């Protein structure tokens, strides 16, 4: 009977339901269909409500009853989601029962303004030699990961999640990082395989996985980043640190374009709507570093963007570059040649992470950045011959496998050997072999020196002499 | 000595010119296909906007 | 219940119902026709009116003509009885061999296997074809991009995959001809009959055939892939098989989607494709996968419009591919069959974390040597062969031997050639190529490795020659 | 009197009024909200309904919700009390420092100074930045635009200008964040507190801050420019003063307008933009000006979507500028910073009668040698250096040294350059390039000219290369 | 009529480019939705159903045949434009003509590298 | 007024690119459907009717004249684009300037081969 808290479907067809009644709904309020499907009040018009359906609109028919929920679109939030795989709405999909969630939070919340923030200053350690040294990330930073299909984009994110176990198993609460992986448009098998990988690494226990995959309806793919972001903001505001991965925003923008076109919004460049930048800007602004007065927490975002044939000049790629605080560009050419991670150093930046790089890394990395800069400029005199000799060797040092993220001190020990010239006499094909032999040696025999570097956060005059000792002793002991 | 040095250097110059050309081809092909896609899309949007305004 | 036609505009038909409306994706049977005319509900327009997409011609339809709501989506005969039979989009036999006598029926629209129903592991689906399994191996429940066209032994490769999957995995196959050219569907039919993978006499048939022909309306051509996939889903869900699903060809699936979308008045996206390009592709591809019960592995022939790999159609498709088999006209001209390009063909699971360190390093070693052999081919035409170093003479030898050991006689091609077909196990494939690299068969003549199965037959062929 | 919301779609809200209809541009106040929600009247739709644009989120609005006419357009605090303070689009403080207690309020909409109000006087503003001062020099009280695609250096360049120009300025400044990063605002604010241009205890603050960043809905981003501009207008006129106005980023105004334009029921124009792009920009830009009454020196960062300078938004901005600095991604990728395109950046005062013939000649000379180099680059890319005449090799070598001497280490970018920031006086800029052109350093290596200040530093760098 | 009565027929459609234009006129004016190049969604179908009617009948059906030679006009060599794409993909092969071969004196201006018959040898006599 | 009263006038339209944009805005807001590049269908006519009023009168009509120098702004040097060719197709020739020439020191930056006067020597003194 009631047309104030209830409506009836007039038409349904382009993923949008037009609803009669609902005279009392708020704009952006979640509504519920008789079939169990949730929707969002989008369009409030004199004679109808346009509702975005969060699911398969084959299940909705003309006549179907629709009820208000009274709630602006929100999602379940809090620490109970840790270890869970959920969909775009927060519904569990791992078959491990309901989420014992107590709190809830709107998906559309505006980002912190100017005052609550402070510049990033806490290291967000990836464990990836090339990133942690050349493109350091800070907690509260936004760093785009960008490149063609199959360039190792997701792997950068995964090794970063896995890396946090070292901090998350200790007692120091400041150094802990909770993780959120948002899967948008991906294959469901890829996601299932991914949580498997995180489980094996015992990384899943501190991870929320939000999943709107290739067969999930476009509005579910659109929603999913905001949902995971909300879950991330829970930590950001409660004095904790979270990391979120949007994998990927290219597939999200596609989904949004589908919705916008079906809504008959005027298409623009690449048939995208005019608000496709705002789509990503509002989301990524929500990754922030809070000052002490607002708890000191932070949310770090790693949006993933997929380029076509390395074209970073395209509309969506430039949109996101123009939002984040730098980018890690992964090149097909480098990946092909087996240079992995396939990071193009020249096209990569962290605009704000420098201040959040541990001093111990700065001492070895600042001269490596310089020696790599001198190297690309000469891609047979003794002066410029040393530049090519050093460059190829550092290139080998930054090569890294998957699922073996390194402690920051391990990385500096390895990079120390390179930047002080202890590799210059070795053949390039033997650098990878040297590193793995040199690494498990300093781990086994010299725990004190590494433990000291981590605690000091520096390489002291004492450590520098002790490190020189070991490297020279090992080099003459390496065959 | 001279033609031994010449035929090496022309072999190398021609090697480098062929490799440069090959890169310029791949680059212009990518440009062509970006322009191909835009022309098609532009033309469609002109049509859509005309129809919609009726 | 029963509705009436209120509008006909080409392949789009509007039906008004007096009581309950058929939900979207329902099949509707038009009354008063010589042959069956199925209409699939696409939208609820309001005012008790649905918009449908016709599965055949709408010539002759009257406003008022009665239309029966079937109560469900398009449901087709599924089961072992469809094997060796040809059906169309709506399940009808089109091979003139009478009714398809199945106990079960299945709706062609179904949702992808749920997240809990997913296999967390990646497995090789061994084909027994040396190039494929060694260098660009197939993944159980994955999708493979087949680049080829005519004359490159494509139909033979397909027919052999059908055969080898039945022989090695006990899996049946489904072939879905999306935009099948009638002439080529007939020829394909008889080539299968001639090769044995279809048998009209007994019941050994290994493939079921589903044709959505070129001259059919957009809707029909857009749905056949689902029809085929549904047939295949029976064998996974009900009989626990590692099934094969061929889609010929995926681009035409995309284009039919583009046409349907255009016919429903939906504003086209970039490059004129449907706004739902990715979801159309997503809701079909995600059905192809390994469940706890079994798997469907799909081989999908790919047309790349304008030779642009960044075109929305192939771009979207590539997101779903786990491997590519590239058939090369250059390779076929060298007499190498199957005509697989060993350097152009790739696989996502060529990863030691998946296939093992030994499979990996042998494949890489093979790739490396075939890459190296090419580098020396410019020096071959200039310096001649007897100017190379003792290391470089040996790489040329080994690479030439590797090229030939990658060729394989097919069982499905026995009639054409007389030569006995081979299905090489994965471990014998790895072993074989492992030993050529080591230099265990440098003393052997090069032609001994050609058109051979396991490495033991390379030895038996070498002994046989004078 | 009092109106009722009849429609809501994103930022666009229709309101019905029973008696009095609020004129276009009036600020309406939405009743029953925790935070102030302003709607600005955009259109009279007929039937006693107006169409409006919200200055904040519209989540939570219900049809029938009451709205009151404020009786005027959005009005904001202006005068001394704005200095050191941060305000938003509607003039509320956003720095948690309590009310901004001003005597005057000014409406954010106003008409552009008339023709007779114009100033025709032209005077160089020396920036200490080599490429700018030489090739496309800025003018005191002039309109300056910094064009660049994503990540190429717009904000760095504007911050270095604040460093190089604002620091030693005896007037007031206004910084308007428009659709940029909120953390950039946080950076700017705390940096200004560290330096003391903003003082949290004194009344010695010289900069007023206005922010409506990329976290804001379109209505807010579409109007913050007008707000920031209004603050500047007060200072220009009601103090007759020298005013600096920095806007980052003015493109975001046009993009914002674009997001709401469809919702306002306009037929779209080229590339999906609003049909009103040029006039919207005109009515806004024409207010950003020096008048007889007072001088505004304006610097506007201008984002260029998809690196396309022919895109309607940047394309339309050119005619609003007295000096353009066009940044180039290709120049940046070569490591040249600031990534100024020395052949696409122009200045209305690059005239021998204004800058003198020496400055003018060296500039034209540099530009000619760079253009000559550019014409030779097709030949160079295929065949290489070696196929050039000796005359061409000299142009190439001089041009390449000139390209490098156009680069400069910025104090603001020291982390990225690894060099100490430099400021080159104009006379020394002219001399350095005058000398490279004269052939005076044809003996010195290229690298010596890269990332240095004055020409002497290039020499000393050449010596250090031993 | 010939095909169905044990006889053989050749048909030339000169050209299908112009036919498509004519149908486009009709669909547009009937206010059917425009797609790429303003062509409607059933234009592939239009041509596919015309060209599939060329056939080689079996002996049970008289053994007659209809062979079709559709003509398509390209614009500046763009075989990837909409209608050419459709008819190229529908047919069994293509004879590509080129302006530059034509004026080089290669007449008929057939590009032998690009032209193809997928029937091929099956349609040649042993001598040829 | 000058043209028709035995006097001579010169008019510069600086520039018609911006007037076309203004007219486009106006036409779209009047709900007149957009055409090529979102301009109205009759955008040729917008300028053709304007520039045709530049004319030389015979002695019976007073012998006066109006001479026009319209200005058009190209994008990335494309004189071959639509709006430019519209206006080029109206006037009695065009002076095409290029930045490349400008920077090379050819100033005025006139491209000779691409510029034309359609009146030619009839408009020159005998000496010139
Ligand atoms: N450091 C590494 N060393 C060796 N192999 C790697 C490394 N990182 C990634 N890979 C491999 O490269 C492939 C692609 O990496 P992935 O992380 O999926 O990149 P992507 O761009 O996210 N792929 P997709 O999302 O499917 O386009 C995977 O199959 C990995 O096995
Ligand atoms: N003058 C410079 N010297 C050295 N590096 C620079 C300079 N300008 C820019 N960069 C580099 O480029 C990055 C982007 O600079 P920025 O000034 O933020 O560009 P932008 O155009 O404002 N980017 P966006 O706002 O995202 O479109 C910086 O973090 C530096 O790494
Ligand atoms: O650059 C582009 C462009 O300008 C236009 C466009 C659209 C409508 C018009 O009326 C017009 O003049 C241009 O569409 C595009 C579509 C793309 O997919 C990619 C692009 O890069 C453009
Ligand atoms: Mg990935
Ligand atoms: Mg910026």
């Amino acid at each position: 009977v009631d047309l104030e808290e209830t409506g009836r479907v007039l038409s349904i067809g382009d993923g949008i339901a037009r609803v009669h009644g609902l005279r009392n709904v708020q704009a952006e309020e979640m509504v519920e269909f008789s079939s169990g499907l949730k929707g969002m009040s989008l369009n409030l018009e004199p004679d109808n409500v346009g509702v975005v359906v969060f699911g398969n609109d084959k299940l909705i028919k003309e006549g179907d009853i629709v009820k208000r929920t009274g709630a602006i679109v929100d999602v379940p939030v809090g620490e109970e989601l840790l270890g869970r795989v959920v969909d775009a709405l927060g519904n569990a999909i791992d078959g491990k029962g309901p989420i014992g969630s107590k709190a809830r939070r709107r998906v559309g919340l505006k980002a912190p303004g100017i005052i609550p923030r402070i510049s990033v200053r806490e290291p967000m350690q990836t464990g990836i030699k090339a990133v942690d040294s050349l493109v350091p990330i800070g907690r509260g930073q936004r760093e785009l990961i960008i490149g063609d299909r199959q360039t190792g984009k997701t792997s950068i994110a995964i090794d970063t999640i896995i890396n946090q176990k070292r901090f998350n198993d200790g007692t120091d609460e400041k150094k802990k990082l909770y993780c959120i992986y948002v899967a948008i448009g991906q294959k469901r098998s890829t996601v299932a395989q991914l949580v498997k990988r995180l489980t094996d690494a015992d990384a899943m226990k501190y991870t929320i996985v939000v999943s709107a995959t290739a067969s999930d309806a476009a509005p579910l793919q659109y929603l999913a980043p905001y949902s995971g972001c909300s879950m991330g903001e829970y930590f950001r505001d409660n004095g904790k640190h979270a990391l979120i991965i949007y994998d990927d925003l290219s597939k999200q923008a596609v989904a949004y374009r589908q919705m916008s076109l079906l809504l008959r919004r005027p298409p623009g460049r690449e048939a995208y709507p005019g608000d496709v930048f705002y789509l990503h800007s509002r989301l990524l602004e929500r990754a922030a570093k809070m000052n002490d007065a607002f708890g000191g927490g932070s949310l770090t975002a790693l949006p993933v963007i997929e380029t076509q044939a390395g074209d970073v000049s395209a509309y969506i790629p430039t949109n996101v570059i123009s939002i984040t605080d730098g980018q890690i560009f992964l090149e097909t050419e480098l990946f092909y040649k087996g240079i992995r991670p396939a990071i193009n150093v020249g096209l990569s930046v962290s605009r704000v992470g420098s201040a959040a790089q541990t001093r111990a890394m700065k001492q070895v990395a600042g001269t490596m950045k310089l020696e790599l800069a001198q190297y690309r400029e000469v891609a047979l005199d003794a002066a410029t011959q040393q530049l090519l000799s050093r460059g190829v060797r550092l290139t080998e040092l930054l090569k890294q496998g998957q699922y073996s993220p390194m402690a920051i001190e391990e990385q500096v020990a390895v990079i120390y050997a390179g930047v002080r010239g202890y590799l210059d006499k070795l053949e390039p094909s033997k650098i990878t072999k040297f590193e793995n032999a040199f690494l498990s040696h300093v781990i086994s025999q010299h725990q004190a020196l590494l433990s000291k570097i981590r605690t000091d956060g520096k390489i002291s005059e004492e450590s520098d002499a002790k490190l020189k000792e070991i490297v020279t002793n090992f080099l003459a002991g390496f065959e | 000595e001279s033609t031994t040095s010449e035929q090496s250097a022309r072999m190398t110059a021609m090697d480098n010119a062929s490799k440069n050309a090959s890169e310029m081809i791949d680059k212009l092909t990518l440009t062509f296909n970006r322009t191909r896609q835009a022309v098609i899309t532009k033309e469609l949007i002109e049509i859509i906007s005309g129809a919609a305004a009726l | 219940t029963t509705g009436r036609i209120v509008a006909v505009i080409g392949a789009v038909v509007d039906v008004q119902f007096d009581e309950g409306l058929p939900p979207i994706l329902n099949a509707l049977e038009v009354q008063g026709r010589e042959t069956r005319l199925v209409l699939e509900v696409a939208q609820h327009l309001g005012e008790s009116t649905v918009r449908t997409i016709a599965m055949d011609g709408t010539e002759g339809l009257v406003r008022g003509q009665k239309v029966l709501d079937s109560g469900a989506p398009i449901r087709i005969p599924v089961g072992p009885e469809t094997l060796g039979r040809i059906m169309n989009v709506i399940g009808e036999p089109i091979d003139e061999r009478g009714p398809i006598k199945t106990k079960q029926f299945a709706a062609i629209h179904a949702e992808a296997p749920e997240f809990v129903e997913m296999s967390v592991e990646q497995e090789i689906l061994v084909t027994g074809i040396k190039v494929v399994d060694l260098l660009a191996p197939y993944a159980k429940g994955g999708k493979i991009g087949l680049f080829g066209g005519a004359g490159v032994g494509k139909t033979v490769l397909i027919m052999e995959l059908i055969n080898n999957v039945a022989k090695a995995h006990g899996g049946y196959s489904v072939f879905a001809g999306v935009g099948e050219r009638t002439r080529e569907g007939n020829d394909l039919y008889h080539e299968m009959i001639e090769s044995g993978v279809i048998n009209l006499k007994d019941a050994t048939s290994k493939v079921a055939l589903v044709y959505g022909q070129m001259n059919e309306p957009p809707g029909a051509r857009a749905r056949v892939a689902l029809t085929g996939l549904t047939v295949a889903e029976y064998f996974r869900d009900q009989e626990g098989q590692d099934v094969l699903l061929f889609i010929d060809n995926i681009f035409r699936f995309t284009q039919a989607g583009s046409e349907v979308s255009a016919l429903l008045g939906r504003i086209p996206s970039a490059v004129g494709y449907q706004p739902t390009l990715a979801t159309d592709m997503g809701t079909m591809q995600e059905r192809i996968t390994t469940t706890k019960k079994g798997s469907i592995t799909s081989v999908q022939a790919i047309y790349v419009p304008a030779d642009d790999l960044t075109d929305p159609a192939p771009a979207t498709t590539f997101a779903h591919l786990d491997a590519t088999t590239v058939l090369s006209r250059a390779i076929a001209e060298l007499g190498i069959y199957p005509a697989v390009d060993p350097l152009d063909s790739t696989s996502r699971i060529m990863d030691p974390n998946i296939v093992g360190s030994e499979h990996y390093d042998v494949a890489r070693g093979v790739q490396k040597i075939l890459q190296d052999y090419k580098s020396l081919q410019d020096i071959i035409a200039i310096l001649g062969m007897d100017e190379l170093s003792e290391e470089d003479k040996l790489t040329v030898s080994r690479a030439r031997k590797i090229q030939r050991f990658l060729s394989q006689p097919f069982q499905v091609a026995e009639v054409f050639t007389g030569h006995l077909g081979k299905l090489v196990p994965l471990k014998e494939t790895i072993k074989g190529f492992q030993q050529i690299l080591a230099g265990e068969y440098d003393h052997l003549p090069e032609q001994a490795f050609y058109m051979v199965g396991p490495i033991e037959e390379a030895v038996a062929k070498a002994d046989k020659l004078a």
